[PDB]
């Protein structure tokens, strides 16, 4: 399962954030600094993985935005990218050409994409039309 | 600018 | 681009040229890599426009250490321009060729120095000074080779007081970076040329003219008295910088005053209000303001004795200067402005910085500690800032009481009552070792003291090193003084510290205990439950040697720092 | 009522930390002011605005009450924000979400679809110690049902009740029996996840 | 007018101290 | 003894460097952002750097840090000075110190650092002076530099010959919150705006209660100025001699002398300030505010700063004389006042909500300042007697000044 | 400025009011505010949260803010006590051993001086069996009469069968309104 889910900037700004674990405010804001600055003082062939407090720190940004993630030390390290990529992907179709405007404005609609795709860290729906469906009919009731 | 730019340009 | 730029460059039409050099010198502000181009503009160069010109040198400046080979085109051109009519010509050019860090260029300079040492122009005399001090410092010897030492002595006693100061400072600046041979020091007669021209120097003048005095030692008294009563007027000067030179000079020349005479006693008291003005500067300044208190502090308390109000600290203050209030509130504090200095701790105390916080309850525990008059009020307000219940509040009460009870135990045990119950769950490493030692050693006005170590007995084996030996120590005590409430628990705390213990020195420590019980309890009361010396508390005055060193570095990077000079440059 | 996209070019408009966290404020009271009054018709608008300040590094307190009033609300993006807010604003060591577990035991029998799978994810996300227990009960109905989007939910809630509590994961076992057998990929994936978890 | 006070002429010198 | 002078900008860019030795590398400035931030994040930011073996020493300004690096034991006064005194020449020639015109007046900006230092050694300063060789729309530079008086240029000739005078007090107090004064001190400001042709030496006289002593008048009304800050064109020796306040008055408008005494009376504007803020539910806000000063006198502007709660909403105000508004930004209650007789006493009665849930962290308690600014009013009792105003030519000149009275450092702490 | 759309309004009726429902656990609150709002026993498992309805009655919105009585949810009255102009305290008469903690939890939700606005409210809930107390004892018991400032009115209202709600409703209406 995934731990927490950090979507920041390349300047540093975060424009998603998603903790699947119950910790104080000031301690999240903490991690996420720490997590920020570690992909930020990080090169381009660092294999997109770092374990940072014993978390497989997985780094995978598309675009100038860049992507995070917290899987603990029991599952693959491949599943992690391939989940991002399904999520980006999903989120893309969702929203069509999204960009960096788009996830800043439309944070909510991110954000309920995301609660609709992955719930507690793990995997709610492996298909990715069928949870964009399912999101366009949730948009829809109004 | 750095934003505009999809994410993953499909 | 760069083929567009060069063309413009290398074309006849002086609209083109102008906005060609526009262009590379923006394009090396916005921090473009332009060295590529150095000798195409290397052509456009000698041109009658002063405004190219100046672009022209100012990239040759900074595009000389990259391109030292393709610099050898320009000595010409600067021994032509350093013949110009116009002073600012030549001032430009001087300063350009002291400006270029080239080996092959700086031999090629020395005529056009030597012929502008002489100028009569204020102003190239000036920048030949400033040239003279840029050849020294690329390469001594090349300097001392071309005699540059004897015009630069005879710069001082010429007319041009600007040119005289910044002869001045370059002469300082070459001595400062030589070995002591061959100093620049003049007699009584070239001390009074320099008061002299000292009050028709300009703001940065000014310290060029009294920084010479800093190295000269005054031999008189009558000579001392003339210095400082010449000094004496820069102290109402409006530059920051030449008030705190004119003081760190009265400071030193005062090692040579005779305490005796009125010079002592008027110099004093005109020192209090340029503190007290300096005291109001800008907050960038009120460091250097402050350490320089320090420096001065240490070395004549008897000056800022009386000021203690404006030391108080700010709402609005920084950082920086908030700490270093406390500090200088703390060396000032004493009996007479107590009451005073606890109202502004208590105060301090309230505010949101935990590093704050952390200072100003290290100097109330300094205050109460240096001044035993005030050893009650100091224990009262750390009683109510526990009493607050804040836990950095309540860390550092706890360490402050911790602190007075070693130093001033002997009427302390009225407050043991109060902490036996002062919200003991903190983890604090600093604060529980420091109750676990209070307990041990006043475990005679606390009736629950076996009880109260039984909860921190739980995780004696994995607590801490020091933890563990204070929480060995307080049993220990606590066993020599009452041994029929505590007979099993020293023998559980011998147990967990000599069985489960794995620490070196905390086992050693444990089998003494162990051996020293086993070997006779008796003596142990007259051997580990001890009557201590005096506690030496640790001074906070810098030693006589490095004080009278640091006076004569007033204002500068050894003086902020309370480090030697050598100490910190590399 | 400041739309979230005025509200949002408008922090984008500050440069300096300093005017950035002045707008902020200046936000804040506006909001602060709204949420005293008892506001119900821009209700949505200023909780994305709480939430995208809290996200950008300002304090949130006080949308604490706004949120779970909200969340027992009947409108559908009032009921949205209300969760979205209780998701991110809200954990287990926040101590107001005690009162929540009545709304998600009410929207936990609601007919729609969206509501109760959003309470459902709500729950899932920020499950207390508490909040399972007396959940638990409601969540094991709602695995037995027969609905393909519902029962990946029922399943990831059954798998976060029993990471927070261990002992509650007896009453899952004949639950989940006879049911591997789900044509959809995200039921089965859902029904590997729980057994692996047990 | 002015805010802050309106402007006033000042004297030469102490005529009253020679 | 700086080694080469840059301004940086917000984002850690370097809008203009300019190596005045070249001891230090053009790269280290890279790391004086990463080294700021870190310092802020610890508290250990200081204005003064050290990276390595060299020290970034500098101040921060209204939108670059004016870092100067420095390697050897440079006079940190010396840098600090030398930025003060670029600062202060960019404001003369530029209204705006920003980022627009770093980036737009880089020709005349380059010549102006060039000129200003040489080799770490800052020769002109005077902006008056450097204007007349440096222009951003060249001559042979001005005597004024090469001559002893740097800070008045010959010949100026105008058809008038007024000077205007403007003696400004700074109240400040440092009012406990146990309701007593702790720093209750006032900084006179002789600000003068000198328009007069030629090189006029000016006679500064005021009643000064030394001079008074020395003439044998002490005992009427006069300033014991604690200290007194005289300017460059003010003649230190003349001033240690016989208090004689004698210089040349510069072209425009500057700072002649600054006086700073304490003072041992009463506060002009006494605050009385209570504070009902009940747990969670509401606070009360009964605050009175009485004038001292004298009733001929009224405080113009008077803005007695209220500092209410951060999350407090839906606040109302019940006040006499003078509106009062809150402002979410500075959260504080602003109890501005345009006209405040001396003597008047206005009363307010605050009352605002609280959020039911406490907040996680403490907010201090800012201490409320006032904003009183009362003309034509002298504090310290200081007046000017006389001003010499020769000139070899002979003119008659037409001196004037006014007094103004406002309030600095005037904080009162809060319980 | 006009006050024209103000009048108009209230020709036909503006003012709305607003109501509280406080008590102590399983005494016939969510049953009472069910009756008040649609008129039948529905029965309900324990709130362990809050329950907010309304009730439109004598052209005035009485909206009704069910809280539980649980001991995790007893101290979370205080979030309901901002922006609250009523209140109702639902006693139980049923419960002897739970009448004390009844009146000790009226007793500190009245001692705030936030909520001083809201007039007492005391209903009489599981007025069906002949344990229950009449109008008086339960009032002398709880000691109604010695809250200064506070203007309190028992009334019993039997959840089966939904008598005397109709009083509680016009006793409260005229509490409120001041007006004809
Ligand atoms: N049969 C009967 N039961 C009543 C009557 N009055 C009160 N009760 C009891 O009171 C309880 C009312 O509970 P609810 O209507 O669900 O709401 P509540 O009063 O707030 O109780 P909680 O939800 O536990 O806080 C019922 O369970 C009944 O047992 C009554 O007149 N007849
Ligand atoms: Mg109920």
């Amino acid at each position: 399962m995934i731990h927490f889910i950090l979507l920041f900037s390349r300047q540093g700004k975060l424009r998603l954030q998603k903790w699947y674990i119950t910790l104080p405010d000031k301690e999240r804001k903490k991690i996420t600094r720490e997590i920020v600055q570690i992909i930020l003082s990080r090169g381009h062939r660092t294999s997109s993985f770092v374990d940072w407090k014993e978390l497989k720190l997985v780094y995978k940004r598309y675009a100038s935005l860049y992507f995070c993630c917290a899987i603990e030390n029991q599952d693959n390290e491949l599943l992690t990218l391939e989940i991002v990529h399904r999520y980006v992907e999903l989120l893309d179709k969702y929203f069509g050409n999204v960009c960096e405007l788009d996830i800043i404005f439309n944070f909510e609609k991110a954000y309920f994409i995301l609660d609709e795709f992955i719930i507690g860290g793990e995997i709610q729906e492996t298909s990715k039309k069928i949870a964009v469906k399912a999101i366009e009919d949730s948009d829809m009731l109004q | 600018k750095g934003e505009n730019t999809s994410l993953l340009h499909p | 681009e760069i083929f567009e730029l060069k063309a413009e460059l290398n074309s006849d039409k002086k609209e083109k040229k102008k906005e060609a050099v526009k262009k590379v010198i923006a394009s090396m502000t916005v921090g473009k890599d332009v060295s590529a181009l150095f000798p195409d503009v290397v052509n456009c160069m000698q041109t009658d426009n002063l405004e190219l010109k100046k672009l022209v040198y100012l990239y040759l400046m900074n595009y000389a250490k990259s391109q030292p080979d393709m610099a050898i085109m320009a000595v010409n051109t600067f021994v032509k321009d350093c013949e110009d009519p116009n002073p600012l010509i030549r001032a430009l050019a001087v300063r350009t060729m002291g400006c270029i860090r080239v080996d092959k260029i700086t031999e090629y300079l020395c005529e056009p120095l030597r012929k502008c040492l002489k100028d009569e122009d204020p102003y190239v005399r000036k920048t030949a000074a400033v040239c003279v001090a840029k050849l020294h410092d690329i390469n001594a010897q090349l300097v001392e080779d071309q005699g540059f030492l004897d015009t630069l002595k005879d710069l001082i006693s010429d007319s041009n007081p600007m040119v005289v100061a910044n002869a001045v400072a370059a002469l300082s600046e070459i001595a400062e970076s030589h070995p002591s041979s061959n100093l620049l020091d003049l007699n009584p007669q070239s001390i009074n040329k320099l008061l002299t021209a000292l009050n028709e120097c300009t703001e940065w003048g000014q310290i060029f003219i009294l920084d010479c005095l800093a190295n000269y030692m005054p031999k008189d008294d009558r000579e001392a008295q003339s210095i400082c009563e010449r000094v004496t007027p820069r102290l109402s000067h409006a530059n920051s910088a030449v008030v705190l030179s004119a003081v760190k000079v009265l400071m030193k020349f005062m090692e040579m005053l005779s305490k005796d005479l009125d010079y002592y006693g008027t110099l004093l008291k005109k020192l209090a209000p340029p503190l007290v003005t300096l005291l109001s500067a800008e907050p960038e300044l009120q460091y250097v303001a402050l350490r320089n208190i320090n420096l001065i502090v240490q070395k004549r308390p008897e000056i800022l004795k009386h000021e203690m109000k404006v030391f108080f600290v700010k709402y609005n203050d920084p950082i920086y200067v908030k700490l270093e209030k406390l500090d200088i509130m703390i060396r000032l504090a004493s009996q007479a402005n107590i009451a005073q200095v606890l109202a502004e701790l208590r105060e301090y105390a309230t505010e949101v910085d935990v590093d704050f916080v952390r200072k100003a309850v290290r100097a109330i525990g300094r205050c109460a500690i240096k001044v035993e008059q005030s050893a009650e009020r100091c224990v009262s307000t750390l009683l109510d800032l526990i009493q607050t219940k804040v836990n950095y509040v309540v860390q550092e009460a706890i360490v402050v009481i911790k602190d007075i009870f070693r130093k001033y135990p002997n009427k302390y045990e009225s407050v043991i009552a109060t902490l036996c119950e002062n919200l003991d769950s903190l983890d604090e490493p600093e604060a529980r070792a420091a109750m676990i030692w209070i307990v041990g050693e006043y475990a005679e006005r606390i009736d629950n003291a076996d009880e109260l170590l039984e909860s921190f007995l739980e995780g004696f084996h994995d607590k801490s090193t020091q933890v563990q030996l204070q929480l060995l120590t307080a049993i220990v005590k606590l066993f020599l003084k009452k041994p029929t409430e505590t007979q099993e628990l020293v023998q559980q705390v011998l147990s967990l510290a000599t069985q489960d213990s794995d620490n070196p020195d905390l086992r050693d420590r444990g089998y003494i205990y162990w051996r020293l019980l086993s070997t006779d309890p008796v003596a142990a009361k007259e051997v580990v439950l001890a009557e201590k010396p005096l506690i030496s508390e640790e001074t906070d005055l810098i030693e006589p040697t490095l004080l009278d060193e640091l006076i004569c570095y007033i204002g500068t990077l050894a003086s902020v720092y309370h480090k030697p000079p050598s100490a910190f440059v590399e | 009522p400041i739309r979230l996209r005025e509200l949002i070019r408008t922090i984008r408009t500050a440069r300096t930390q300093a005017e950035e966290r002045e707008m902020i404020q200046k936000e804040c009271a506006a909001i602060r002011s709204s949420f005293r009054e008892e506001d119900n018709t821009y209700r949505c608008r200023n909780v994305a605005k709480l939430l995208y300040m809290h996200m950008l590094g300002y304090p949130a307190h006080f949308g604490q009450l706004e949120c779970l009033k909200l969340i027992a609300s009947q409108k559908f993006t009032d009921k949205r924000i209300g969760y979205l807010g209780a998701m991110l604003l809200l954990d287990e060591r926040q101590d107001v979400h005690l009162l929540m577990t009545n709304c998600i035991k009410n929207d936990l029998n609601h007919s729609t679809q969206f509501v109760q799978g959003l309470a459902l994810c709500t729950l899932g996300c920020m499950g207390s110690s508490e909040m399972c227990r007396d959940l638990a009960g409601e969540v094991e109905k709602l695995l037995k049902t027969s609905n393909s989007y519902l029962r990946k939910k029922a399943a990831l809630c059954a798998v976060h009740v029993i990471r927070k509590v261990p002992e509650l994961m007896e009453m899952f076992l004949p639950a989940t029996k006879n049911l591997l057998n789900e044509k959809n990929h995200g039921v089965l994936h859902t029904s590997v996840v729980l057994l692996t978890e047990m | 007018d002015r805010k802050g006070g309106s402007y006033s002429q000042a004297a030469g010198s102490d005529s009253a101290q020679s | 003894s700086a080694s080469a002078v840059y301004v940086l900008d917000l984002k850690g860019k370097v809008l203009i460097c300019r190596n005045y030795r070249g001891d230090v590398d053009m790269s280290e400035v890279e790391h004086f952002m990463p080294i700021l931030m870190e310092k802020e994040e610890e508290g250990m930011l200081s204005p003064i750097l050290a990276h390595g073996g060299v020290r970034f020493m500098w101040i921060k300004h209204n939108n670059l840090y004016l870092v100067a690096t420095s390697k050897k034991n440079a006079c940190v006064s010396l840098v600090f000075s030398f930025l003060y005194k670029v600062v202060q020449v960019f404001s003369e020639y530029f209204k705006e110190l920003e980022e627009e015109s770093i980036r737009d007046n880089f020709v005349i900006i380059y010549e102006l650092l060039d000129e200003l230092m040489d080799f770490g050694y800052p020769q002109t300063t005077d902006s008056k002076i450097l204007q007349e060789y440096i222009t951003q729309e060249a001559p042979r530079p001005p005597a004024t530099v090469t001559n002893a008086v740097s800070w008045r240029s010959e010949g100026i000739k105008y058809r008038k010959n007024e000077v205007f005078l403007d003696v400004i007090e700074a109240v400040n107090l440092l009012v406990s919150a146990n309701g007593n004064v702790l720093r209750s001190e006032i900084v006179g400001s002789i600000k003068m705006r000198v328009f007069l042709s030629g090189m006029p030496e000016l006679r500064l006289g005021l009643n000064d209660k030394v001079l008074f002593d020395n003439t044998g008048r002490g005992k009427s009304k006069s300033v014991e100025l604690e200290d007194v800050k005289f300017h460059q064109c003010v003649r230190l020796s003349r001033f240690e001699n016989d208090r004689t306040i004698s210089f040349i008055p510069p072209d425009g408008e500057f700072e002649l002398m600054s006086y700073r005494l304490n003072t041992h009376v009463k506060p002009l504007i006494w605050i009385e300030s209570v504070i009902e803020k009940h747990s969670h539910s509401r606070i009360e806000y009964m605050v009175k505010a009485k004038s001292q000063f004298k009733r001929r006198s009224t405080a113009n502007n008077v803005e007695i700063h209220i500092p209410v709660p951060n999350d407090a909403d839906s606040p109302k105000f019940k006040t006499t004389v003078g509106s009062v508004k809150w402002v979410p930004e500075n959260s504080e209650i602003v109890w501005s006042v345009k006209s405040f007789p001396g003597g008047k006493e206005y009363l307010m009665r605050a009352h605002f909500g609280l959020p039911s849930v406490e907040a996680e962290d403490k907010e201090g308690k800012p201490p409320i300042s006032v904003k009183f600014e009362i003309p034509y009013f002298t504090t310290s009792g200081i007046q000017v007697r006389y001003l010499k105003i020769i000139e070899k030519s002979g003119y008659q000149a037409l001196p004037w000044v006014r007094y103004i009275t406002q309030n600095g450092d005037y904080q009162l702490r809060t319980q | 400025g006009n006050i024209f759309a103000n009048l108009f309004k209230g020709l036909f009726g503006k003012k709305e009011m607003r109501i509280l429902m406080v008590g102590l656990d399983a005494a016939g609150k969510t049953t009472i505010l069910y009756k008040l709002k649609l008129g039948e026993i529905v029965t309900t498992i324990p709130t362990i949260g809050f329950n907010v309805e309304t009730v439109e009655y004598k052209n005035i919105s009485f909206t009704v803010w069910d809280v539980g009585g649980q001991d995790k949810i007893r101290p979370l009255w205080r979030h309901y006590f901002q922006n609250t102009q009523g209140l109702i305290f639902v006693v139980d008469s049923n419960d002897r051993e739970r009448v004390n903690e009844a009146r000790e939890e009226l007793m500190r939700m009245l001692a705030e001086d936030e909520l001083r606005d809201a007039v007492l409210l005391v209903f009489a809930n599981k007025q069906d069996l002949p344990n229950a107390m009449n109008a008086a004892e339960i009032t002398d018991k709880l000691g109604l009469h010695s809250l200064r400032h506070r203007n309190w009115y028992i009334q019993a209202t039997c959840a089966t069968s939904g008598d005397g709600l109709y009083e509680g409703l016009d006793w409260l209406s005229n509490q409120l309104r001041n007006q004809k």
